[PDB]
Formats: C-alpha cells, structure tokens, sequence
RNA sequence: AGGUUCGUGGUAGGAGAGCGUUCUAAGGGCGGUGAAGUCAGACCGGAAGGACUGGUGGAGCGCUUAGAAGUGAGAAUGCCG
RNA sequence: UACUCGGGAGUCAGACUGCGAGUGAUAAGAUCCGUAGUCGAAAGGGAAACAGCCCAGACCACCAGUUAAGGUCCCCAAAUA
RNA sequence: CCGAUAGUGAACCAGUACCGUGAGGGAAAGGUGAAAAGCACCCCGGAAGGGGAGUGAAACAGUUCCUGAAACCGUGUGCCUACAAGUAGUUAGAGCCCGUUAAUGGGUGAUAGCGUGCCUUUUGUAGAAUGAACCGGCGAGUUACGAUUUGUUGCAAGGUUAA
C-alpha cells in the first residue's frame, strides 16, 4: 500500500520556524535559514551555561576587592586572613554584604586583620 | 536569583581635581582610567556607567623618564597614499600638554561604546586653573 | 484464541534493519558502505574466487 | 449604526506597484480635497483611483445616509490580483517572461 | 535579623518571612525543616561562625515539591554528522522560613 | 525488586531499545450538541514526539494487541508548479 | 585481561612536534624510515588571532569551592608583593 | 492495488494542442449547491466591478465555485532605532507595554561579555574549493530463487513431503 507524505512534514518543519521568532529578516519565516539559527543557538545556550558561572564570579571578586581596599586591605591579603581564621564565607555572600550591610562587611575584615597578625 | 546591578542614575557620581605634576605619563593614566571607569565602588556593575569625574592640573609639568621626550613618536595617517605624520612626545608636551595626556588615557579604557562615553567625562588643562568651579571638585590624592 | 490477543513466541521476530534514513540510526549517509571504492557502488564488488 | 462605505474594483488592468503611489497622496484627507488631488496629478491611476473613491461617498449617502460634506478617507490600500503570462522574442532565439499584472484597489470614507 | 545558611551545597542569604527556593529535600507538604549549618547571623549585633555558629539554627516549613521548566540540551558538530538531544527538569524544594534562632 | 564498585567525547563501523506514517483482523469507542484538515497558544515526556482549549471547516476518524510496507528529505549544476 | 571458534564491518592519500639516521646544501611547512605524543575522531584554559605546541579528556542542572599551564599597573579576574 | 505530480501518455472531445520536410517526439487540464432556487429591484460607472435587497443551512458557497498551508505583496499598531564597525545570536540587564494550558509568566529591548553559516570532499575548509534564489509536492538497499549463520517452535535416530 502506498504511503504518501501529508500533515507530518510540514508539522516538524512549522515547530523549528516557531522555535526562531523574533530573528532579523528570513531567519524567522525561511526553513532552511531558521533551522540553522536554532541549532546555533542552542550551541551558544549550551556553552554559556558554563560561562554565566565564571562571569559572575569575576564579578563578586571585583566587588570585594573595592570595598576591601577602604579597610587598608587588598582581596588576595583577605581572602587569605578568612581562611586562616576558619570562616568559609563565599564569594557571593561576602559581596552581598559590601554591597548592602557594608557595616557587618567590616567586622568580617576586622576578624581577618586579627588573623594575619597572630 | 539575588545579585545587586546599579542603575543609570542611582550611584552618585562625584567631581575629583588631579594635580599631574613630576608624575610620570602612564603612572598617572592608569589610575584615572579606573576612576572614570567607577572600580572604586562596591556597586560596580559591568553595563552601566558609574565613576566619576576627573580634572586634570598642570598637564605640562607631566614626567617623561629616559629618552622618551625624544624617543617616543606618535603617528597619524589620513587615509591618503603617503599620508602618515608623527610628533615626538617632547615637543607635544611643550606645545599641547592637553592631547597628550588624552590619547595616553583614551588607551587605557574599554574600546565599546560605553568607552567612548567615559572619555566626555575627562577635562584636562594644561595650565593651573581650571572652569568648573561652578562643581565643587575635591581635592583627589594619587596612591 | 481472541485475535485481539495475539502475542507471539519471545525472540523468534525481530524487526528489519533499513539503511539510509538519516544520521541519528547509524547507518545514514553512507549506509554501511565506506567512501568512495569499487565496493561502494551499485553491484560493485568482485567475483567469488 | 453603519459608520463608514466602502467600494472595491478587482481586477483592474493596473500593476500594483503604480497604483500604489497615488494612493498614499489621498490617505486621510477629507473626500472635497482628495477627489481634487486626483484631478491634478497626471498619472494613468488617476482615473481609476478617482472613480472607486466617488463610487464609495455614492453608497455612503445612499445606503447609510451620511454626510457629503462631513467625510474624510481613512482607508485605502491596493492588493494584488491575478497576473497575465506574455512572452517577448529576444534575440537568438531566445524568449523572456513578461508579467501583465493587475491589481485590487479599496476605498473607506467616513465621518469624522 | 539575617542568616546564612548552607543548602544544597551552597549557601543563600536568609530572613524571617522570606520564602526561597532550594534543592530537593526530604519532606511532604507541611512538615518543618531545621537547617542546622549557619554561618554568620546579625541585626543589632554580629555572630560570626568559625566555620559554623555553634547552636544557632534556622527553622522553615516545605510548601511544594516540583520541578523546573523544561530546559533542552542539545549539541552538534559542524561537518562530522553528529547531533545529540536532551530535555531536563530540575527538581526543586520552596520553602518558608519561620523563625531564626 | 534493592544495594556495592567502576564508568557515560567520538568520525568509518558493530550491537540494542524505540517514535511516527499508510493499510488489514479482532475487541472496545466518538461524530451535524460538529470528523479529518487548517490557524494560535505561556501544557506533557530523556529524544524521535503526544495532549488540551479556542477560531475556520462541514463528514468521517481515533484507542488497544498483532501483521504487512510504494516508511520519515535540506542539499543530487535533482523533475514539476 | 589474554587465547580458541563463529556472525558483521570499515581502512590501505595521513599530518605536525621531540629524539636516531639516509637523500638534499648538516636548506625547505622538502622526501623516505625507526621511536613517543597530539590531530585525524577532541570540546575546555594558555600561546593576540593560530587542526598537530603547553595544561587537561565535556552524562545533565547550580548566581557553590580547590587547583594545572599561564599570570596579578589599565584594556582584563588576581601583588603598583 | 492507486486515488488527480498517484493510477494507462490520456478520470476532462488525448495520441488532441504543440514541435519536425519526414520517420518521429508528445503535454497541461477533476470537485458551486441537496435542489439553479445562478443575485426581480435601488445607487456610483461607458463598461468591468462594486454597496444594499433577495434565494439559500452557509454568498468569507456568486459560473477554477469543497477545504485554502508556505513562499510573495499590503494596511494599522505596542516596544526600539539618525556617533554607529554588526554569521545578526546567546548570557547579564534597566526602562516601557501586557496578562497565560498560572509559573521562580509574555512582547520589545538602551548597554556589557562571548561568538568566522549548512552540506560534500579532505592531512587539513569561515574558507578566495564544491552545491543550493525562496516555498511546496515528487525522489535512492527492494523482490524472486538458492548458500551459510543466529533466534523460536514441532518431532527426534530420525525429520519431511514435491508434483
Ligand atoms: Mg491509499
Ligand atoms: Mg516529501
Ligand atoms: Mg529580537
Ligand atoms: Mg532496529
Ligand atoms: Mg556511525
Ligand atoms: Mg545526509
Ligand atoms: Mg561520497
Ligand atoms: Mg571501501
Ligand atoms: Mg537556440
Ligand atoms: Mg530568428
Ligand atoms: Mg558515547
Ligand atoms: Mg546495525
Ligand atoms: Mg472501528
Ligand atoms: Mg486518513
Ligand atoms: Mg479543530
Ligand atoms: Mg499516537
Ligand atoms: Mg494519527
Ligand atoms: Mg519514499
Ligand atoms: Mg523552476
Ligand atoms: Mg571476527
Ligand atoms: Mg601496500
Ligand atoms: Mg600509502
Ligand atoms: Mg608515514
Ligand atoms: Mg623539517
Ligand atoms: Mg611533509
Ligand atoms: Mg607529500
Ligand atoms: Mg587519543
Ligand atoms: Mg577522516
Ligand atoms: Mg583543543
Ligand atoms: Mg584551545
Ligand atoms: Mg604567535
Ligand atoms: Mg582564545
Ligand atoms: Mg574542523
Ligand atoms: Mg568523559
Ligand atoms: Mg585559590
Ligand atoms: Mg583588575
Ligand atoms: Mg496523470
Ligand atoms: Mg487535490
Ligand atoms: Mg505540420
Ligand atoms: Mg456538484
Ligand atoms: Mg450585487
Ligand atoms: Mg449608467
Ligand atoms: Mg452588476
Ligand atoms: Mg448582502
Ligand atoms: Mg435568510
Ligand atoms: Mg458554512
Ligand atoms: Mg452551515
Ligand atoms: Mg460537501
Ligand atoms: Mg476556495
Ligand atoms: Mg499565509
Ligand atoms: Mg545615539
Ligand atoms: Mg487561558
Ligand atoms: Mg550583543
Ligand atoms: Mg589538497
Ligand atoms: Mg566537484
Ligand atoms: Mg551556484
Ligand atoms: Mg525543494
């Protein structure tokens, strides 16, 4: 018996061109065009799910480092007094506080000075 | 999630004088080129424009180690065939202390369009005194 | 019997193999055959001796 | 009730591409001013242009009771229709397509 | 007052009456958890842990168990015929925090 | 059915498990209080994919277990419109 | 892990780098062998960019941490140690 | 077994139209509605074509007339755009506008980081090597008879029929 081809070509093809809306030009209404364009940015999607991780850190670092510069203190001479004190405070938590509650900012780097000292 | 970013307009942006004198060129222009790009600041934020504004004083008395008042050529082409014209750093400090402090810092800030705006704020004069007085500038003293 | 239940002996059917049907079965481009030589033409191959 | 008249002429022998540049003259002018403007441009889609826009007050009094003297033109676009297929001798034997295409032209009057 | 809480192998900024969103736990709908790895409390005073704040614990209440939204993980490479498909929903636990001690 | 240890880049290629399409047999179904088709959505599954609601349409079509194939197209200076 | 028997293949254009030789001029991103690595079939970080060099092998998610080569005045995270 | 690019070249005045001096080659083209009840009559116009009225369940079924996708061409509008160097996206993100299969929702996006299309053939291609104007349909490991090997079933020193 034959099989000819209806309702499932054009079924596959209209969900990849919905899955490029908002493309400039023919890359949002042209198959062939559109399919390369999603399966660019579902590379891209893929890798910086890898890169967000390492730019917000470099953000948080940036941020401690101008708060801690007003205390006399630079980030790698900080960062190093918490670990010799025992506190396990990370880079996120640490840059809320310089940011928002710069005053209990400045105990954590009172106990770091503390450290270093002794 | 929860992570502060800034807003146009929300962190006040403050006015700062810069005596630039028996410093040397690139000494002084590294450290300016963070203050207009606001990495002073805990509420630094990558995509939007916080720092401050910079007036420099006395940019003919900028220092110039070695031979370099000599040595140091700054070229210029004008895109036509045999177009390319160059002044020594010695002579431009003498004649137009001004430019040579701007290009020195225009190199030292991000090369996007958020870096050309940093560069509308800088005001350098190569004398002692300067306009804007109307905006109250602190005294700011290099590390 | 109730035609409607017909479940045959385990293991003896298996499903025919189709070659040419798209990169994601493993036998897609090139369908098993290699590239480019007498062996990978249409009857192409030699005698059996 | 019935706020604004329309007409239509398919199928005119007009490519659309001429037609459509007349008609943005017209677009949101009172129909005194517009019927005017058509009158002075010396363009071939004045004449059609022109006898689709009066056609459209004609029925806007006469089917709906409106005002002559009240109306400006809030709609006006021209579609496409069915082409014509020619063929040019070129030389050497060759041919070369020629579209002979037409074209659907809308008028809207209304009050304001 | 606020606390620091580590959760799920990191750590999130906590306060009386918020309501956040962690990694899966054990628990139905209602029952009260206890997070007994606090790192830092303050408000009025400071108590700084060395590592953790001997004592202090931060007491919550579960309200759903579900999922994220549909994610889709896919991968290719350019002239070598290869693609790969993948879909992903990550499990979540909401939480409602009670009282910090 | 549950644990422990070790693993899970991949072209040619080998092995396995599956989705979807047309038709046939049996069971059991819906449909002029609106079938297939078609258009739009912010739903569901690990993928191929599957539902739901609303508009148009105006008479046929799914589900379960097996069977058979004119069985899935983005490329051939591919054929036709 | 080996070995034996049986079903199914693909491949026989290789490239560069370190070491030992031939031809060449103790030239070639040359040509031809032996030996190890990488690419082919390998993404990630460093060499500005840069298949073959240095570090190192991606099952998926995280706005968590410690390190390798390479670095810490500004572009650009970290010592104007 | 096919269901209008399928099945005869030909479902329709088809070996016809068309091409060639001749032998010869050789197409495209199905569907109103149950019933013509196929739009008396009025208005614009030379006409075509429209707007009401009427028939009909439906006229957005009006003599290529069931359904009517895509390329392609227009009208209106919410967000952005005239100092900017752009494989056109992705991640971070303010402002403005909405309100869903209700859930760590939708549209557009100033600005910042990263980022040289798809296939083929190659030691090696973003490649200044090859193919594709775009959209749609059609388009490539099958069958018969034998050989060998694995799996399942019946019987077993027996097994099995062909015409
Ligand atoms: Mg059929
Ligand atoms: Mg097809
Ligand atoms: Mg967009
Ligand atoms: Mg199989
Ligand atoms: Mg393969
Ligand atoms: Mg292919
Ligand atoms: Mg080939
Ligand atoms: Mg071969
Ligand atoms: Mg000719
Ligand atoms: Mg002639
Ligand atoms: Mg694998
Ligand atoms: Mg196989
Ligand atoms: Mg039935
Ligand atoms: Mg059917
Ligand atoms: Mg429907
Ligand atoms: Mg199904
Ligand atoms: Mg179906
Ligand atoms: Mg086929
Ligand atoms: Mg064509
Ligand atoms: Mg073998
Ligand atoms: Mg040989
Ligand atoms: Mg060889
Ligand atoms: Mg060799
Ligand atoms: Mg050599
Ligand atoms: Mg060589
Ligand atoms: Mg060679
Ligand atoms: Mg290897
Ligand atoms: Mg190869
Ligand atoms: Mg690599
Ligand atoms: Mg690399
Ligand atoms: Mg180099
Ligand atoms: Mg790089
Ligand atoms: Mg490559
Ligand atoms: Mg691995
Ligand atoms: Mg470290
Ligand atoms: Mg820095
Ligand atoms: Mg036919
Ligand atoms: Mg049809
Ligand atoms: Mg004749
Ligand atoms: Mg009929
Ligand atoms: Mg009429
Ligand atoms: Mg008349
Ligand atoms: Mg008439
Ligand atoms: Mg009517
Ligand atoms: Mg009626
Ligand atoms: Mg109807
Ligand atoms: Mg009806
Ligand atoms: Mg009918
Ligand atoms: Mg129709
Ligand atoms: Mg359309
Ligand atoms: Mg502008
Ligand atoms: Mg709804
Ligand atoms: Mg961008
Ligand atoms: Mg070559
Ligand atoms: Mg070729
Ligand atoms: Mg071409
Ligand atoms: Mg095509």
């Amino acid at each position: 018996p034959r099989v000819k081809g209806g309702t499932v070509t054009r079924k596959r093809r209209k969900k990849i061109v919905k899955l490029a809306k908002g493309y400039y030009g023919s890359k949002h209404l042209l198959f062939k065009v559109a399919n390369q364009a999603v399966m660019k940015s579902y590379q891209y999607a893929y890798r910086d799910r890898r890169q967000k991780k390492r730019d917000f850190r470099r953000l948080w670092i940036a941020r401690i480092n101008a708060a801690a510069r007003m205390q006399d203190l630079s980030y790698s001479k900080l960062m190093h007094g918490l670990k010799l004190a025992g506190i396990d405070i990370n880079r996120k938590m640490l840059a809320d506080l310089a940011v928002n509650d710069i005053a209990s900012f400045n105990t954590l780097a009172d106990s770091a000075k503390k450290a270093l000292a002794k | 999630r929860t992570t502060y970013m800034a807003k146009p307009g929300e962190v006040e942006r403050k006015w700062y004088v810069i005596d630039a004198t028996g410093v040397s060129l690139g000494r002084l222009s590294s450290e300016v080129a963070s203050i207009l790009r606001g990495k002073n600041k805990p509420q630094f934020t990558p995509h939007i424009d916080t720092g401050d504004f910079v007036i420099i004083i006395n940019a003919g008395k900028i220092g110039l180690t070695g031979k370099k008042a000599t040595d140091k050529i700054y070229y210029r082409h004008s895109q036509y065939p045999g177009g390319l014209k160059s002044r020594t750093a010695g002579e431009m400090r003498t004649n137009n202390p001004e430019k040579l402090l701007e290009l020195s810092i225009k190199g030292m800030l991000p090369k996007n369009s958020l870096g050309r705006q940093l560069f509308k704020k800088l005001h350098v004069y190569g004398g002692s005194e300067h306009e804007h007085a109307a905006q109250k500038p602190e005294v700011y003293e290099l590390r | 019997m109730k035609l409607h239940e017909l479940k045959p002996s385990e293991g003896s059917r298996k499903e025919r193999n189709r070659v040419g049907r798209g990169t994601g079965s493993g036998n897609g481009k090139t369908s098993g055959r290699g590239h480019k030589g007498q062996k990978a033409r249409s009857g192409g191959g030699v005698r059996l001796g | 009730e019935v706020t604004s008249a329309k007409a239509v002429a398919k199928t005119v022998r007009i490519a659309p591409r001429k037609a459509r540049i007349v008609i943005d003259l017209i677009r949101g002018k009172q129909v005194g001013e517009a019927i005017a403007i058509l009158k002075y441009t010396p363009r071939s889609a004045s004449p059609i242009i022109e006898k689709v826009l009066k056609s459209a007050i004609a029925n806007a009094e006469h089917n709906y009771d409106l005002d002559i003297n009240n109306l400006v033109v809030e709609e006006a676009f021209v579609d496409e229709g069915p082409t014509l297929k020619r063929f040019r001798p070129r030389a050497q034997g060759r041919a070369s397509a020629i579209n002979k295409r037409t074209s659907h032209i809308t008028v809207v009057v209304s009050e304001v | 007052m606020y606390a620091i809480i580590e959760t799920g192998g990191k750590q999130i900024k906590v306060e009386a009456g918020q309501e956040i969103y962690v990694e899966k736990l054990a628990g139905e709908v209602g029952d009260v958890v206890t997070f007994d790895k606090v790192l830092f409390v303050g408000g009025d005073s400071a108590k700084v842990g060395v590592p953790f704040v001997d004592g202090a614990t931060v007491t919550a209440k579960v309200e759903k168990q579900g999922r994220a939204k549909k994610l889709t993980v896919y991968k290719y490479k350019p002239k070598k015929n290869y693609h790969k498909k993948q879909g992903h929903r990550q499990p979540y636990t909401k939480l409602t925090i009670d009282a910090i001690n």
